[PDB]
């Protein structure tokens, strides 16, 4: 497929010099076509910072640098800063009507203050219980970065299916909070002795559970 | 000079047209051309169209041949983006972009997004105006049993999205905080929001969920206070 | 009827374009006089062809053309009636009985940046020969080696369009020249612009 390339994620810290780039499957950057790079907003709108090489923006820091370097286009920052924590978007003009973008290249900063998550689990009340319907909420706050994949399991066994899981959201005071779904029967629900919730924030494990016969 | 006004979004059943516009202020749209594109939630944002000298060019993305088409109002300054016969493919919050010029080289579209923000969200699903399912949350005592208490109320197949959610209708927003939704098993849409509160505040204060779904404009206020669960 | 002919855009110029959109103009109907265009900066080349410069504005013509784009320093010897050169056969070109004036001159002032302005391309591969005013908006991947790629402008196979850069750090071969050419035709109307 035309799709050129993003790279997963960068590290850094603030203070110093960030580069970032984004090479081609089809390994020809000398195109000098339009190389223009975008920034990005997570729920508002993002604007711009470069099209064309180097062709600086208007109302623009002049941190902000970048040119056709090597084989394949990159960019290069210095004197970062909590400005704009979030990915970007190089795109270059190729088919006379085609556009290519990329997925993202998830650049985070490492200075930053750092805290643990944060876990609250409610099990369905009666009232919804009555209504031949389950549906367990197992919520996370309060924890950054937001690489954390949550597994639930009936008594002792995960299960995959019937899972929603929710992408982490910024806090007001810069940090994620996420959660989880799962919708089964109450039938299902009253079958088991306990149920546990997980959670795994860079490799350190949290761990709630309940109980049916509590509730009832 | 250049701020843009939109309206046409919203949510309807799979297969029937839609009209949805960019209108245009500050400056003449028929002067030169621009482009717009849609942004899938969470996933990577990706192209759609782009237009032309306003009578020259009608590029579209190779998904799209056959079924999409584009359309100006020179006079009253605005573009259509006439929006055929709806597929669940097609779900994001497209925006239209800005690129006025006219003296430059024409090997491309050039002259890519500068100006983006309030816009419209359109959304289609295999859904009708469904009345929202509405719950308390009411926690036991031993997660209570510290400085700060936690309250919620739960929103189920409530469609079409969004619905209006809020707490103490806007006086209290202390500790208020609301979690996204997600797709069903079934593709349906569930959200909760939790409001956290110190201890030193149950019972005294009225906790009231209010939620209303504008398109049937059902109003419920449910009450939320902690189970009385003397056993 | 004395009236300034509009040649005040021809000159100052505000922006300009690449060689394959050579910016075709069409103006008529003023009153000619290039004693504005006469010597007033240093030139480096006013050697145009077929025509008296002092005999230009007694004896008028109809139908005037003149073009303007950017080329690379060292092949601007390279535009003559039949004169070979990539440009020929790839890109813009003139015919053999060409009757017309140009002018050429180095612009480094404006045309420099700190990397070079990038925004000026030409391309380098075509078919075959152009016949003469032609303008190509051709896309399409051309081929190296048969099997055409479909878009992937990978081996065996290169795209038809490159660019250079206008480092002002160069030679003399290096530096923009800008380049404006003059054509024109006899026709059987009266006459359009001398005085
Ligand atoms: C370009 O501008 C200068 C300064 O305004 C002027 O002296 C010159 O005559 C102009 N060139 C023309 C009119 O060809």
């Amino acid at each position: 497929q035309t799709v050129v390339t993003q790279e997963p994620s960068f590290s850094v810290s603030p203070g110093g010099t960030v580069t970032l780039t984004c090479g081609l499957s089809s390994g020809s950057v000398s195109t000098a076509y339009f190389p223009s790079w975008y920034q990005q907003t997570p729920g508002q709108a993002p604007r711009t910072l470069i099209y064309g090489t180097n062709t600086r923006s208007s109302g623009v820091p002049d941190r902000f640098s970048g040119s056709i370097l090597g084989n394949k286009a990159a960019l290069t920052i210095t004197g970062a800063q909590a400005d704009d924590e979030s990915d970007y978007y190089c795109v270059l003009y190729m088919g006379r009507g085609i556009v290519v973008f990329g997925g993202g290249t998830k650049l985070t900063v490492l200075g930053q203050p750092k805290a643990a998550p944060s876990v609250t689990l409610f099990p369905p009340s009666s009232e919804e219980l009555q209504a031949n319907k389950a549906t367990l909420v197992c919520l996370i706050s309060d924890f950054y970065p937001g690489a954390v994949t949550v597994a639930w399991k009936a008594d002792s066994s995960p299960v995959k299916a019937g899972v929603e899981t929710t992408t982490p959201s910024k806090q007001s005071n810069n940090k994620y909070a996420a959660s989880s779904y799962l919708s089964l029967t109450p039938e299902q629900w009253k079958s088991h002795r306990s149920y546990s919730c997980q959670v795994t924030h860079e490799g350190s494990t949290v761990e709630k559970t309940v109980a049916p016969t509590e509730c009832s | 000079q250049v701020q843009l006004v939109e309206s046409g979004g919203g949510v309807v059943q799979p297969g029937r047209s839609l009209r949805l516009s960019c209108a245009a202020s500050g400056f003449t749209l028929s002067s030169y051309g621009m482009h717009w594109v849609r942004q899938a939630p969470g996933k990577g944002l990706e192209w759609v169209a782009v237009i032309s000298y306003d009578g020259s060019n009608k590029y579209y993305v190779d998904s799209v041949k056959g079924r999409f088409t584009i359309s100006r109002d020179n006079s009253k300054n605005t573009l259509y983006l006439q929006m055929n016969s709806l597929r669940a493919e097609d779900t994001a919050v497209y925006y239209c972009a800005r690129g006025w010029a006219y003296w430059e080289l024409l090997p491309d579209y050039y002259y890519g997004m500068d100006v983006w923000g309030q816009g419209t969200t359109v959304t289609v699903s295999s859904a009708s105006t469904k009345g929202p399912s509405v719950f308390p949350l009411a926690p036991s005592s031993k997660s209570t049993s510290g400085g700060t208490a936690a309250l919620g109320c739960l929103v189920k197949d409530y469609f079409p999205e969004p619905v209006t959610v809020s707490w103490n209708s806007g006086a209290l927003t202390s500790g208020v905080h609301t979690f996204p939704a997600v797709l069903q098993s079934s593709g349906l849409y569930s959200l909760s929001s939790v409001v956290t509160v110190p201890s030193s505040s149950l019972g005294t204060q009225t906790y009231i969920c209010n939620v209303n779904h504008k398109p049937s404009n059902t109003k419920v206020d449910k009450k939320v206070e902690p189970k009385s669960c003397d056993k | 009827i004395t009236n300034l002919c509009p040649f005040d855009e021809v000159f100052n110029a505000t922006r300009f374009a690449s060689v394959y959109a050579w910016n075709r103009k069409r103006i008529s109907n003023c009153v000619a006089d290039y004693s504005v265009l006469y010597n007033l900066a240093p030139f480096f080349t006013f050697k145009c062809y077929g025509v008296s410069p002092t005999k230009l504005n007694d004896l008028c013509f109809t139908n005037v053309y003149a073009d303007s784009f950017v080329i690379r320093g060292d092949e601007v010897r390279q535009i003559a009636p039949g004169q070979t050169g990539n440009i020929a056969d790839y890109n813009y070109k003139l015919p053999d009985d060409f009757t017309g004036c140009v002018i050429a001159w180095n612009s480094n002032k404006l045309d420099s940046k700190v990397s070079g302005n990038y925004n000026y391309l030409y391309r380098l591969f075509r078919k075959s020969n152009l016949k003469p005013f032609e303008r190509d908006i051709s896309t399409e991947i051309y081929q190296a080696g048969n099997k055409p790629c479909n878009g992937v402008a990978g081996f065996n196979c290169y795209f038809p369009l490159r660019s250079y850069s206008f480092r002002p750090t160069y030679g003399v071969g290096h530096q923009p020249y800008r380049v404006v050419v003059l054509s024109f035709e006899l026709l059987h109307a009266p006459a359009t612009v001398c005085g």
